[PDB]
């Protein structure tokens, strides 16, 4: 994903 | 006659006498931040804060807490972002945010802004809230790189996002968890958070001791073998995967 902190 | 404290998993918490209900609603609730001391005191609805006046928590009695007003006349209210407002008042600053960390050039090769301690704090200290507009995952991942600096995951179905012009201080100013800069060996976490005016989010807590004007940093956590990053993480990986 392109984001920050994914699970 | 009871006054009652609800607490977040996060150490932020609700007080006050409850109505018939059992629900946090009436003129003299408030919110408390982690550090038990700065408060938002005033009008609540079932927990949700319609106007809570800055405060500090001088001390509890009997379970009860005592105010004092600070002067002026910040106030705040639930304010929960959507996909396309960030806040009704960007510029008005978190009050607990406002004395715990700054915004000034990184220490970071190349990396523009980054955040400061203004204090020093033990492990554990939430220092900074990551508030922002929400959008989808698809639309996040379906995007360039170039529009994804400052989006953070919150949950499975939403990102928040401080798109631009909003990663300016002088357009934005609310919360500033986006001014952290990465690191493979940070000094910070992401942590789950409720916060009063912003509603569901995360914020930055240490995860050790830190002191007066030290950088706070993040692993920003990109799958490294999807690595999905930008270039400069690439290139950072890299050199911290040497130093291993
Ligand atoms: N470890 C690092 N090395 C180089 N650049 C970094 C970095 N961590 C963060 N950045 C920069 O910061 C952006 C994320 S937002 C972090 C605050 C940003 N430095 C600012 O001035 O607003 C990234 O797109 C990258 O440009």
């Amino acid at each position: 994903s392109k984001s920050k902190d994914r699970k | 006659h009871g006054v009652c404290w609800i607490y977040y998993p996060d150490g932020g918490s609700l007080v006050g006498e409850v109505n018939e209900d059992g629900e946090m609603t009436g003129e003299k609730i408030a919110y408390v931040y982690p550090d038990e001391r700065t408060a938002l005191y005033g009008k609540f609805i079932d927990g949700e804060m319609i106007e809570g006046k800055l405060a500090t928590l001088m001390s509890t009695e009997e379970g009860r807490p005592h105010f004092e007003l600070m002067p002026g006349n910040s106030v705040y209210h639930f304010d929960k972002s959507t996909s396309s407002c960030i806040s009704t008042n960007a510029l008005l600053p978190d009050p607990y945010e406002s004395e715990r960390v700054y915004v000034a050039e990184s220490l970071i090769s190349s990396a523009g802004e980054g955040l400061f301690s203004k204090v020093a704090v033990g492990p554990n200290t939430v220092m900074s809230f990551y508030n922002g507009v929400r959008i989808t995952h698809q639309e996040v991942d379906s995007r360039d790189w170039a529009l994804n600096g400052n989006t953070l995951s919150l949950d499975e179905e939403t990102v928040i996002d401080v798109p631009e012009p909003y990663n300016h201080v002088s357009k934005y100013c609310a919360s500033l968890g986006h001014k952290a800069n990465h690191s493979f060996t940070p000094n910070c976490i992401f942590d789950m958070f409720v916060h009063p005016r912003f509603g569901p989010i995360k914020c930055i807590r240490t995860l050790r001791a830190v002191e007066a004007d030290e950088e706070l940093t993040v692993a920003y956590g990109y799958d490294h073998s999807p690595p999905e990053a930008p270039e400069w993480y690439q290139v950072e990986l890299k050199a911290f995967q040497a130093t291993q």
